[PDB]
RNA sequence: CUCGCACACGCUUACAUCAGUAACUAAUAAUAUACUGAUAAUUAACAACCAAUAAACCAAAACAACACUAAAACGUUUAUUAAUUACAUUGUUAACCCAACACAGGAGUGCACCAAGGAAAGAUUAAAAGAAGUAAAAGGAACUCGGCAAACACAAACCCCGCCU
RNA sequence: ACGAGCUACCCAUGAGCAGUUUAAAAGAACCAACUCAUCUAUGUGGCAAAAUAGUGAGAAGACUUGUAGGUAGAGGUGAAAA
RNA sequence: ACCAAAGCUAGCUCAACAUACUAAACAAAUACAAAAAUACACCAAAAUAAAAUAAAACAUUCACCUAACAUUAAAGUAUAGGAGAUAGAAAUUUUUAUCCUGACGCUAUAGAGAUAGUACCGUAAGGGAAAGAUGAAAGAAUAAAAUAAAAGUAAAAAAAAGCAAA
């Protein structure tokens, strides 16, 4: 467990991203 | 000769050397069996 | 390097609350109280630190000075050895000398 | 009487009473074939031969004729599953032979009905039609039964 | 099995004794006499509620003895288990 | 290196060692190496007579239980000594000296089964 | 019988030492704490076997009876009214009886119900002035009693056959006692007659 | 208080999305990446 | 009349068997000593049948017939050895006024301890005993640093307790904020 | 092919019956004395535990007749008192112990060389190199530091150094 | 502080040495059990943190060996190999 | 796509207050060879701390080094020191009662070694670990929902030439 909010936001981003290059969006 | 053997097995050099009333005929055993309570040992002696 | 997948939980905590409303409030006693007590006196801590400051070795020093007698064996021994490991290597180590 | 100390004994002393005995005794079937005189019990550690005749022949009113005893060892070789030990406790074995030739030999504490049989069996072959009913039929290849058309 | 008398099974050395060795030459005998020990008493059975035993102990003694004994006697006069006995 | 953590038994030991598990010992060594068991020190059992007395072990669900009170020195005098002190402090007969009349024992060793020794086992 | 638990542990409405729960934890693992609000012994107004009202879920305003209670996790079941739908009945060729099941649900989403208006009301213990210790509601100002529900063991009281080994009411209630200073030791031994003469040697105790 | 680096991973990567499209283990081990990207560079 | 151990052979094929209630500590105190006495033999037979019982089930792998009862027995033995111990402790209460069976003193043991040693029946006094004078019931003074950790790490342990017992106060405080 | 049976010491249920082995143990399967679960077990006559106090005692065990030097372990009767009264307690399993291992090592005593114990080869092919064994024309130490090893031999002498066991 | 259950040397208490040659139980001779380990070959993360196979020396003594006790590090012990 | 990854908790750390300090359990057995009811005894004891270090060596010396006396100053002063390294007071002065106590300490390689002085290694003194992650409910396992991201492999072996890249 490591403390912090913006590891997770910029994860996520990254995981917005991998999810857009898995499936491509109509 | 061959090594690894030193050990040969008698309850009565074992209860004689390490046992209870051997620790406690000596203040220095005395001292052995306190510092393994105060280690909180499950077994003070054999 | 493997950071966590789920977002956190944010900490919704209040500026407004009664410590951070309530935090130095008598700093100026002896300014705006006609001096009769210190900011000293104020300071909630060790018997100690209370209004003192000073590097480790003074620290361990002062500790073993005014609360020795009651430290417990095992923290005396241990501040015994902190304070002859920080005075060898206070006098005997360095750079600039 | 087990688990209380007991009075010492000098020359002139009165007898040891035991009003409320302490032990408890279990009657167990043989593992292994025993001939007709002899009773098989387990009794705990502090049992002397002597104590379960005399249980016997008070408690009980059993004419036993001999007693002989032996000390059971429980395994200590089973391991948790946080590698400690696990010992089962040990425990008397005696064996009582009787004296005026009364004959024991152990009964069936455990007889099964017939009724309870036949009613288990029809239960299961309930189930076995049940099953059955429940198997879908081949020739609709997967497609749900459920609706009509 | 006759651990159930009870009987215990001990190893030692094998003898065959009549009383004597072989060179003697009275290989034959008349009587035996077998005093009761303490343990056997009437009154020890008795008092171990034991009214048969009397005469158990011994049919007992003598069915060991006096068959050890006349086994002895085959067993010098060279009769063993494929000799049979002649008489 | 053995095992400590095994209790110390007879079963471990050589021939020498013989411990007892617990058992109380009932005669002693006689004249000529035997054992000569006393019947002094056989406990006898005392069992009374359950044909004609009349209770069983479980308890009737109906019946109901009571307030507890568990009993107590002070009760047990109230409900035992009371009375007789009472009636003779009114009669005039209490004597503060001799309270033998009263159920009262100035020394045990007198008695056959002692309390503070506990000579009775059970 | 008690059955020992380890200090932190997680309660799912089975019995502890049940092979539901053993075959759902074993003892080998630990699982995290919840967070769980104490309530004392004192101020827990909720029992097993009173009409309570569901205020949160797929159903809201619905009326049950409640059979379990589970005071660790502080949760309260009601009889058939938060359902999720479970098979039991599982073999290979065959699955069968689908069964209504209760979630669990904790005491916030419930308020206990006076029985005359059929409405959820907060509720607080007082003392009145017989001595006894009856739940009061807030809004109503009625005193609501308690729920006298049956035993784990299902047998009533009121009809019971006795056996061959069970002891009469009277024999139980029968008063044999003479409270006399003298032991059962002493009793029993001057009851049946027991003789004894000879005195005990003197024992040093040390 | 105790402070730790939450970033790594972009730190590495900083460095092998300059590395894709090498031969070997340079691509992926981050040892050997490192000393191949700048030895690109 | 080797039978009791057994039950009667009607309901030895039974799956269930209902018995009464475990007997009541107020229910013990209304009997007199011999019917606590008889009472005593009337369980123990009761114990020894379902013991039998209990073993004769393990050993032919199916269920015991209701095994509550034990339960129900061994209460009723410990209510009546309960009952039992209040009457001789309170007649001895009146009569010599002793509060233990067993005479004991509180020694300081070798270990530094503080240990209630019950004493024993010897048939010789104390000073003439070679077994009792070997014993040593003092402390030494190296004893005292030992006795001194000793109080220092229960001290240590209680502190984090109570350290501990905040700790999860707080943490149920800001979870639920219903004050 | 032949380290067998038992006891003492040591290990501690690993032993026995039933059932299972997808996986865990066997350095591999088959299954099971070595894993799993349940249930039972080793019953004393053998062994342990099992009196002192005074006194007459020089005269070896070695088949002991009688001797040698290195002078030799091992108990009687006499007296004094030794609770007197069925059945006490304890060890009774094993394919086992010490070696990190189900290890070609170590391990005391009593009778046997089998009447008891076991199996060198998982199945092929029959290359080199390597280990072990058998046999060899003619020669017989010419090989080598050395007749090292091996051999149908298994002998006879001279020195050096230490007397010798 | 802990260690002489292996080993070095002692004190107790026991147990073994068959056959053969000789007036001999002679620190004689052949050779088993038994005790060491001369030489060679394998083995070198091996069966083994010192072993296996062949061959060797003693084998009635200054011999092996069971059980138990004792000597403890400025020391013990040593037919000195530090 | 396997192997894997992610949680927030168990719990510790530093203080403060504080009673006044060897916890809990003692039914039995416990210093016979501890957990074995039972016989003519013996029982007991103390003697300065030393050295690794510094004086660039090392002999006199080397603060703390298991002996309660605290803070502000005198003061790093007088003194003591191969007068070298360094050691170092006192006379004389200051210190207002209670509440206001929790954390710019950690989150399973961190915080105590600890899930535990337990397994295991040691004859013994002693040394001493790693190990948790579903949800309201698993009395919702034809069970559902969020990463599919390390090294290592598979999907998918290789085609002259060379610090493997530009
Ligand atoms: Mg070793
Ligand atoms: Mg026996
Ligand atoms: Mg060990
Ligand atoms: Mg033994
Ligand atoms: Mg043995
Ligand atoms: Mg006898
Ligand atoms: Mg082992
Ligand atoms: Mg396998
Ligand atoms: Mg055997
Ligand atoms: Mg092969
Ligand atoms: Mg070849
Ligand atoms: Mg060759
Ligand atoms: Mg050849
Ligand atoms: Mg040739
Ligand atoms: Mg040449
Ligand atoms: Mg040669
Ligand atoms: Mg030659
Ligand atoms: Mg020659
Ligand atoms: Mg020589
Ligand atoms: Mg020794
Ligand atoms: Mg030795
Ligand atoms: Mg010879
Ligand atoms: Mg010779
Ligand atoms: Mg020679
Ligand atoms: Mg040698
Ligand atoms: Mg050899
Ligand atoms: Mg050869
Ligand atoms: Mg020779
Ligand atoms: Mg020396
Ligand atoms: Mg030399
Ligand atoms: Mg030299
Ligand atoms: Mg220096
Ligand atoms: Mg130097
Ligand atoms: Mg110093
Ligand atoms: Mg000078
Ligand atoms: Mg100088
Ligand atoms: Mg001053
Ligand atoms: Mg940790
Ligand atoms: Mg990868
Ligand atoms: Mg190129």
């Amino acid at each position: 467990a490591k403390k912090g909010f913006r590891a997770a936001y910029r994860f996520q981003k990254e995981l917005e991203r991998w999810r857009l290059l898995r499936c491509p969006p109509p | 000769k061959a090594r690894g053997n030193e050990y040969q097995p008698s309850n009565i050099k074992r209860k004689h050397k390490h046992g209870w009333v051997r620790r406690l005929r000596t203040p220095t055993g005395v001292q052995v069996i306190l510092r393994r309570m105060h280690k909180g040992r499950k077994s003070l002696s054999h | 390097f493997h950071v966590r997948v789920t977002l956190p939980p944010r900490k919704v905590v209040d500026r407004w609350n009664e410590k951070r409303a309530m935090f130095g409030v008598y700093d100026n006693i002896g300014i705006l109280g006609n001096f009769e007590k210190h900011p000293k006196e104020l300071i909630k801590g060790p018997i100690w630190l209370r209004g003192w400051k000073g590097n480790e070795l003074q620290r361990c020093i002062r500790k073993k000075r005014m609360v020795g007698n009651r430290m417990f064996i095992d923290d005396l021994h241990n501040l015994n050895k902190r304070i002859s490991y920080l005075y060898k290597h206070f006098n005997r180590h360095g750079k600039y000398r | 009487a087990r688990n209380v100390l007991y009075p010492l004994y000098q020359l002139g002393n009165p007898q040891l009473r035991v009003f409320r005995t302490n032990f408890f005794i279990q009657l167990v079937r043989p593992g292994t074939a025993q001939p007709e005189d002899t009773v098989q019990f387990r009794i705990p550690m502090e049992m002397t031969r002597v104590d379960l005749r005399n249980y016997l022949e008070r408690i009980y009113n059993v004419p036993v004729a001999a007693v002989r005893t032996r000390v059971q060892y429980g395994s200590n070789r089973r391991r948790d599953h946080r590698n400690i030990r696990i010992k089962k406790p040990d425990y008397k074995v005696a064996y009582v032979q009787l004296a005026l030739g009364q004959t024991f030999t152990f009964p069936d504490l455990f007889p099964e009905r017939k009724g309870a049989s036949v009613d288990v069996d029809v239960r299961d072959q309930v189930l076995e039609d049940q099953r059955q009913k429940h198997s879908p039929d081949p020739r609709r290849g997967g497609v749900p039964g459920w609706f009509g058309l | 099995k006759p651990d159930k008398l009870p009987l215990f099974k001990r190893q030692y050395e094998n003898t065959i004794f009549i009383g004597s060795k072989t060179a003697d030459p009275l290989c034959y005998g008349h009587t035996q006499f077998h005093l009761l020990p303490d343990k056997l008493k009437r009154e020890k059975l008795l008092k171990q509620n034991c009214a048969d035993q009397i005469e158990v102990v011994f049919r007992a003694n003598a069915i060991a003895s006096l068959f050890a004994w006349t086994g002895a006697q085959a067993m010098y006069q060279g009769f063993w288990s494929e000799a049979d006995v002649t008489r | 290196g053995a095992d400590r953590m095994s209790k110390w038994t007879s079963k471990r030991g050589p021939r020498t060692f013989c411990k007892g598990r617990g058992a109380k010992g009932t005669g002693f060594h006689g004249r000529d190496g035997k054992f000569v068991q006393i019947k002094e020190m056989i406990p006898e059992l005392v069992v009374p007579e359950l044909a004609g007395f009349k209770l069983k072990p479980y308890v009737n669900y109906r019946a109901p239980e009571g307030t507890d009170t568990p009993l107590t020195a002070k009760q047990l005098f109230l409900e035992t000594a009371a009375p007789a002190i009472e009636k003779d402090f009114k009669a005039g007969t209490f004597d503060p000296e001799h309270l033998e009349k009263y159920g009262f024992e100035p020394t045990q060793e007198g008695k056959l089964f002692q309390l503070y020794p506990k000579n009775f086992p059970r | 019988s008690k059955v020992t638990l380890p200090p932190n542990y997680r309660y799912g409405m089975s019995r502890p030492g049940s092979l539901s729960d053993k075959r759902k934890n074993p003892p080998g693992t630990r699982r995290r704490r919840v967070p769980v609000e104490p309530i004392s012994d004192e101020d827990w107004h909720l029992f097993c076997g009173d009409k309570v009202e569901i205020l949160e879920g797929k159903d809201a305003g619905k009326q049950g009876k409640v059979v379990q209670v589970i005071r660790q996790r502080n949760w309260v079941v009601v009889e058939g009214l938060n359902t999720h739908y479970r098979y039991v009945g599982k073999t290979v060729d065959y699955r069968g009886t689908m069964i209504p099941s209760e979630a669990p649900l904790l005491h916030n989403q419930v308020k206990l119900v006076d029985p005359t208006d059929r409405k959820p009301t907060d509720v607080e213990w007082r003392f009145t002035e017989a001595g006894e210790r009856v739940r009061v509601s807030t809004r109503s100002g009625r005193i609501i009693p308690k729920p006298e529900f049956p035993r784990a063991d299902g047998i009533v009281p009121e009809t019971w056959i006795d056996g061959p080994k069970d002891t009469s009411v009277e024999d139980a209630l029968e008063k044999t006692y003479v409270p006399r200073l003298k032991t059962l030791e002493e009793e029993v031994m001057e009851a049946m007659g027991i003789q004894e003469t000879r005195r005990h040697k003197k024992v040093y105790w040390y | 208080l105790r402070s730790r680096v939450t970033d790594r991973y972009w730190r590495v990567q900083e460095v092998l999305k300059h590395a894709r499209h090498f031969r070997g283990r340079k691509n992926r081990c981050y040892r050997l990446a490192v000393r191949a990207v700048t030895r690109a560079f | 009349g080797l039978e009791e151990f057994f039950d009667d052979p009607k309901n030895w094929g039974e799956e269930k068997v209902k018995s009464g209630a475990s007997w009541t500590c107020q229910q013990l105190r209304n009997k007199s000593n011999e019917d606590l006495h008889k009472l005593w033999y009337v369980l123990l037979k009761e114990r020894n049948m379902l013991l039998t019982l209990e073993q004769e089930a393990k050993r032919q792998r199916l269920p015991m017939p209701s095994p509550e009862r034990l339960e129900k027995v061994v209460d009723s033995m410990d209510a009546l050895d309960k009952v039992v111990q209040e009457r001789e402790d309170a007649l001895r209460l009146l009569q010599t006024g002793q509060e233990k069976a067993r005479p004991g003193a509180w020694r300081r043991d070798i270990f530094g301890r503080i240990i209630w040693h019950k004493f024993k029946q010897w048939p010789i006094p104390w000073y003439l005993n070679k077994k009792y004078n070997r014993k040593r019931f003092f402390a030494m003074p190296y004893v005292e640093r030992f006795v001194r950790m000793r109080i220092e790490k229960q001290a240590r342990i209680k502190a984090r307790k109570r350290s501990l017992e905040r700790k999860k106060e707080k943490f149920l405080q800001e979870k639920f904020p219903h004050l």
